[PDB]
């Protein structure tokens, strides 16, 4: 059982508040541990969709994207990482959702391209949706499945949003 | 309540049950299957004493079953043949069959 | 010894399962000739079954006993005879499956349960 | 007449239970029962030896193929006695063998029948033996052959010591306080002390720490066979892989069906799952049938299995056959070993993994490796069984290889002369005396301590030691579990008497009335099972009846029932009314709809009270009254109506440890109707009673006084040095 | 909640397949020909954290096992007062001491725990 110890500045010593931002500055975060729905969904056609509740999304995006991502809508996957995301774990590492939801992912490889609402909705519902070329392989461009299931659990396990590695709890 | 009805109890003698060795078969399906529609007559059985398996199959080769024996039936079976009479004859079982068709 | 014998195929076959000694006592080869060995007896309602043994078989074997029902409906399963490559011919199609008991009003039940303690002690391992 | 029951009647059922069995029961019943009937199996599973002489071919004259036929028969066993070097005859006492440094023991005779075939070697054609000669001695006496000389027990039914009566023992000079339950070797008694083994054909589900890649294991041990769940929890790939013997890499399981003869892919799942609505079930098991769609091919796998023997190089149809056959002879044997029971395996294989993955859901826990129910106790019986069985093994191998070399000098071998009695005798007088247990050659890697010298320093030195059990395991070994007192040592063993030192918690001392089950035979248990309305595992659809009672026996699955309540009724019925030996354990899990029955050998159980309704009462009460407690009176006093009186007439019942885990038992007999502090307990259901709490402790804690006064280490160290007194250890 | 389908034909699952032309989703088996048409966009589903409640188990013919305690509280639906009583019977770290009471006579299932 190894541990760490550690002792804040002399004027955040005697208050809650900073202690809590030094606790959230400290502990590793990662994706799957703020997905309540991680959930690999069909998306066939990510234009319009059946479910109420991301249709609300749906416009603020598509009146809200560049002229690149109007070209680049043939880019999303025919699956969706289709994130019901939890508030309580959201809020609780501080983690504000288009930055560091979308800064650090899309910066890491430019892989993973996200249609994502302001924190206000009732349900946290983010579109994750892989951006890959076009110039893929006939064989390639089949298997649709077989590469986007490797590549999401790639991206649930292998993407840190915040905090240092091997450190499980802060307390 | 009382009201019933009467079915004589018959049995078949050795000589037709020396010639005649009866052998349960079993065909594996989730739909009703009848040899009057599924299968067109005449149909060709044999064996390609149990080490080779029962095939059957159709005239056109279309409706193709292979057929394995299953052991330890710890259940005798018996077969109730109805006569001209209304009467069951007994019929021991000797061997049970189970048919798979081919893919 | 090929076609298939459907003629008189139409007639539904009742399933019965028996014990295995009343079974065994039925296989004997003097009794297949034919002989009224014993009859059944069906409920207005059909929900008791009752096998009555006729009285010209000897007096050591339980003359009645009960059925129940397994499957109030039964598909799937035919049944068929062999002749002499051999010639086969199915006999029909099943309608019900029933299940034998022994009867408690008679009592050579106890007779053949005490048999079968007879059976339960002598062997052992 | 009809009044309920004081602590009194309690002494009184005591000493009728003392006055009937004995406190050293356990070893002679064990010892009749080897004695009587698994010595004649034992030479019966190989009564018939095979000689095959195929023809040389170097003459006309020597083109007749030979076959040698031995076979076996009964076994007689004489009272033990001895021959003199002047070849003089005596029957042998215990007080010669004592004084004189002999050894306690009879012998043992074999009935051997002897038949010689001869054929035309034609090439290219089959042999055709026929019987020539049959030497068969069954009409005189020279038939029976000695084979060599067995120990005795004291007191058993064999020995003389057995209907002594007290004169007998004073004229030959017994001590009438001693008991019997030794063996005499070399003038010295030694005694063999119980040994504890984890039980067999039970399926066990386990845990594992996440280091390391694996998630879950199933065991089942019968030969043994490992179903492996790999794949962390949440993740995307399920991996669920089967091990079997003689084959390395391992293969998944829907290749497993596909192998077995379950084809399509719908019928694995009902194989497995037995609810449809559960999709958690449905959504583990996808991953299999995703990679085991791509190959509906047997003959692929049978290639998998083909190259991993050890020969090399083999043609595929003969790798077919070999991977076809190792399925029907080696993959689980407790079910059947003959052909055709396909179906058996595949739902026994789908019970093992729906067990495996109902504890991947969290529905359940671990097995717990401590629970005493899991555990049975060997005595001197199923020992002497396993090392006689080695013995004769290899003795018949001995005169097969004589035979075949006698035949190669075309020489007739004369029967008493191919047999080495000597083999039998020396064995096992070398295991009893020495106590390694196992053949002189590989004595140093054989069990140690199974045998040891009888203590007489005081009488209750040698009543704790005929009543001791060792559990083999590391003395050393630093597991704490196995020596800490568990929940389920209530009333089967002693909680204050344990050695101190290495053996702290390892040697276990039985209580007072915990008795030892000695074996009984399954087949009419499923005979009246299937009589009585049980449906065989072959007609069983899990869609037509999903809420269908599963029906094991020892273990292996035999199908499915639809109303157990009645039946566990009729079958209580019916082992209360003497129609089964009491020494049958009948459990029913009413939360997974399950039923166990157990005929085994070793099981600890202990007597216990019954409670039933009665209305006229308006309440529950033991079956028990003063009449039968006045009966008992009167016997002990006419020292007729014993305890067996009281077992068959459903007024007691053993109870092991693993039907308790279903009852609840009223411990003061005054707790089941509507100075120290006693609670009330709110229980009103009650079934059994506790006939006295002070049989939970043993035979060295049963001579403190007020022991519940006391610190629980004083009452250990006080049985510890209990037997370092001096006293009368015989009054002879 | 995605459900797996078998193909009528030989009982295997459907496959997921795209029709570009017509641009709708099929279910196929790898097998034989047959092929039917998708009725909605939802073909797989992945939860990670399960939000479910807490649940009783097996309730049929519980009332016959003598080891389960018992109370006087009154039935809600039928107005009994003899019923049995245990805690949840799945074996979570987590969850909570909440009661469950199945009524003798109706098999009614409630709880002790009344949040509105």
């Amino acid at each position: 059982t190894p541990s760490l110890t550690v002792y804040l500045e002399p004027g955040h010593a005697a208050d809650q508040e900073q202690a809590k931002l030094i606790r959230s500055a400290i502990e590793h975060t990662t994706l799957k541990s703020v997905t309540i729905a991680s959930e690999i969904y069909y998306d066939p056609d990510p234009r319009s969709t059946v479910i109420p509740e991301d249709e609300e999304i749906i416009q603020l995006h598509f009146s809200l994207l560049d002229e690149e991502a109007e070209q680049s809508f043939d880019q999303q996957s025919p699956w969706l990482l289709r994130l019901e995301l939890d508030r309580a774990a959201m809020n609780d590492k501080d983690l504000t959702m288009g930055q560091v939801g979308e800064r650090i992912k899309q910066t890491f490889k430019n892989d993973l391209f996200v249609i994502w609402s302001e924190d206000n909705d009732e349900k946290l519902i983010i579109r994750c949706r892989v951006v890959r070329p076009k110039s893929l392989d006939a064989e390639t461009e089949a298997e649709e499945d077989h590469m986007l299931k490797k590549i999401e659990n790639t991206m649930l396990e292998n993407i840190t949003l915040r905090g240092v590695e091997n450190i499980e709890r802060v307390v | 309540p009382n009201e019933y009805n009467e079915f004589p109890l018959r049995a078949i003698p050795k000589e037709d049950l020396e010639n005649m060795r009866t052998h349960l078969l079993k065909f594996q399906s989730k739909k009703k299957i009848n040899p009057v529609t599924d299968f067109h007559l005449p149909v060709r059985l044999h064996r390609k004493e149990e080490f080779y398996p029962w095939v059957m199959e159709d005239f056109d080769g279309y409706n193709t079953w292979v057929g394995s024996y299953e052991a330890g039936n710890s259940d005798s079976y018996v077969l109730l043949s109805v006569e001209d009479d209304g009467s069951f004859t007994m019929i021991p079982a000797d061997k049970v069959y189970k048919f798979t068709a081919r893919n | 010894s090929l076609d298939l014998d459907l003629e008189r195929s139409n007639r539904q076959v009742w399933l019965v399962r028996l014990p295995m000694f009343l079974a065994e006592k039925w296989r004997d080869r003097n009794n297949l000739h034919g002989q009224e060995l014993g009859k059944i007896r069906i409920n207005k309602d059909g929900s008791k079954i009752t096998l009555l043994l006729n009285e010209n078989d000897n007096d050591s074997i339980p003359h009645e006993y009960d059925l129940e029902l397994t499957k109030k409906v039964v598909e799937n399963e035919y049944v068929f005879t062999e002749q002499n490559p051999k010639k086969t011919a199915i006999v029909g199609t099943v309608c019900h499956e029933c299940q034998v008991m022994p009867s408690m009003n008679d009592p050579n039940y106890h007779k053949i349960v005490e048999q079968r303690r007879n059976i339960v002690k002598l062997n052992n391992k | 007449e009809s009044a309920p029951i004081t602590a009194e009647d309690s002494w009184a059922v005591i000493s009728a239970f003392f006055r009937e069995k004995g406190l050293v029961s356990q070893q002679l019943d064990s010892f009749n029962q080897f004695v009587d009937y698994t010595l004649q199996d034992i030479i019966c599973e190989d009564s018939t030896l095979i000689l095959e002489q195929l023809a040389q071919h170097t003459t006309e004259s020597d083109n007749i193929s030979r076959k040698y036929e031995i076979s076996f028969g009964k076994i007689y066993v004489t009272k033990p006695m001895v021959n003199e070097s002047d070849g003089v005859t005596h029957a042998l006492y215990p007080q010669e063998a004592r004084l004189r440094n002999l050894t306690y023991s009879s012998g043992l005779f074999v009935d051997v029948k002897k038949r010689t075939y001869e054929a035309i070697d034609v090439p290219g054609r089959e042999l055709k033996y026929e019987l020539i000669a049959e030497e068969s001695e069954d009409d005189s006496e020279s038939g029976k052959v000695f084979i060599g000389r067995l120990p005795i027990m004291l007191r058993s039914k064999n020995c003389y010591l057995s209907e002594a009566t007290e004169s007998d023992l004073y004229k030959l000079k017994e001590c009438p306080f001693d008991m019997g339950g030794y063996f005499i070797i070399n003038g010295s008694e030694k005694v063999l002390i119980a040994q504890e083994r984890s039980a067999g054909n039970i399926v066990q589900v386990f845990k594992k720490a996440a280091p390391s890649p694996i998630s879950h294991v199933a065991e089942i041990r019968s030969s043994t066979l490992q179903v492996k769940l790999y794949g962390r929890e949440g993740s995307s790939a399920r991996t669920i892989k089967a091990t079997l013997p003689y084959i390395k890499q391992d293969i998944p399981i829907v290749i497993i069906f596909r192998a077995l003869g379950i084809i399509p892919d719908g019928e694995i799942l009902e194989h497995i799952c037995y609810d449809v609505n559960d999709w958690q079930m449905l959504e583990m098991l996808k991953p299999c049938v995703e990679d085991g769609f791509v190959i509906q091919d047997r003959e692929t796998a049978l290639d998998f299995i083909g190259r991993r023997g050890t020969a090399l190089g083999i043609k595929k149809e003969k790798r077919i056959q070999y991977a076809k056959d190792i399925l029907q002879k080696e993959f689980l044997p407790h079910i059947t070993q003959l052909e055709g029971f396909e179906s058996r395996k595949a739902f026994f294989l789908g019970y093992m993994i729906n067990r495996l993955l109902l504890c991947a859901l969290d529905r359940k826990d671990q097995d717990d490796r401590d629970h005493f129910g899991k555990k049975r106790l060997d005595l001197a019986g199923p020992l002497l069984a396993q090392l006689f069985k080695t013995l004769f093994k290899k003795l018949t191998k001995d005169i097969f290889r004589y035979m075949q070399r006698t035949v190669e000098e075309a020489h007739d071998f004369n029967m008493k002369l191919a047999i080495n009695a000597k083999t039998i005798t020396s064995g096992l007088k070398y295991a009893l005396a020495t106590g390694n247990w196992g053949e002189q050659k590989k004595a140093m890697s054989s069990r140690a301590g199974v045998s040891q010298v009888l203590n007489r320093y005081t009488y209750s030195s040698t009543l704790s030691h005929l009543r001791r059990t060792n559990t083999p395991i590391g003395r050393d070994g630093k597991l704490a579990k196995p020596r800490q007192l568990h929940n389920t040592h209530w009333g089967l063993v002693c909680p204050a008497e344990t050695p101190e030192g290495q053996a702290c918690g390892l040697v276990k001392n039985l209580s007072l009335m915990s008795c030892i089950s000695v074996g009984t035979d399954p087949m009419p248990i499923i005979t009246f099972l299937s009589e009585w309305g049980m449906e065989p595992l072959e007609d069983y659809v899990p869609h037509q009846s999903p809420d269908a009672t599963r029906v094991f026996v020892n273990g292996v699955w035999h199908g499915v029932h639809r109303n157990p309540a009645r039946l566990m009724e009729t079958l209580r019925t019916l082992r209360r009314k003497g129609d089964i030996n009491p020494e049958v354990s009948m459990i029913r899990d009413i939360r997974e709809k399950e039923l166990k029955i157990f005929t085994d050998a070793g099981r600890v159980y202990r007597p216990l009270f019954i409670v039933e309704d009665d209305e006229s009462l308006g309440h529950k009460e033991l079956k028990v009254r003063k009449g039968h407690i006045a009966k008992l009176m009167a016997t002990e006093y006419q020292d007729e109506y014993t305890w067996s009186s009281l077992l068959n007439e459903g007024l007691v019942e053993y109870i092991d440890a693993e039907e308790e885990e279903s009852i609840l038992i009223a411990m003061q007999p005054e707790d089941l109707e509507p100075k120290r502090i006693r609670v009330s307990h709110h229980a009103t259901t009650f079934t059994h009673c506790e006939i006295h709490p002070s049989m939970i402790l043993g035979v060295a804690a049963s001579i403190i006084p007020f022991p519940d006064h006391n610190q629980s280490p004083r009452n250990t160290y006080q049985s510890a040095m209990g037997k370092q007194a001096m006293g009368v250890f015989l009054t002879n | 909640m995605t459900t797996f389908r078998f193909c009528r034909d030989c009982n295997n699952m459907l496959y997921p397949r795209e029709d570009k032309e017509n641009n709708r989703l099929l279910f196929e088996c790898r097998t034989c020909s047959y092929v039917e048409e998708a009725g909605s966009p939802l073909v797989y589903r992945h939860e990670l954290i399960t939000n479910i409640g807490e649940t009783a188990g097996v309730v049929q013919d519980i009332g016959s096992d003598p080891t389960l305690p018992r109370s006087d509280r009154e039935c809600p639906k039928c107005h009994s007062r003899e019923n049995v009583f245990f805690q949840s019977q799945q074996r979570r770290k987590d969850t909570s001491m909440v009661l469950f009471f199945v009524c003798l006579s109706c098999s009614h299932i409630f709880t002790s725990d009344q949040k509105n």
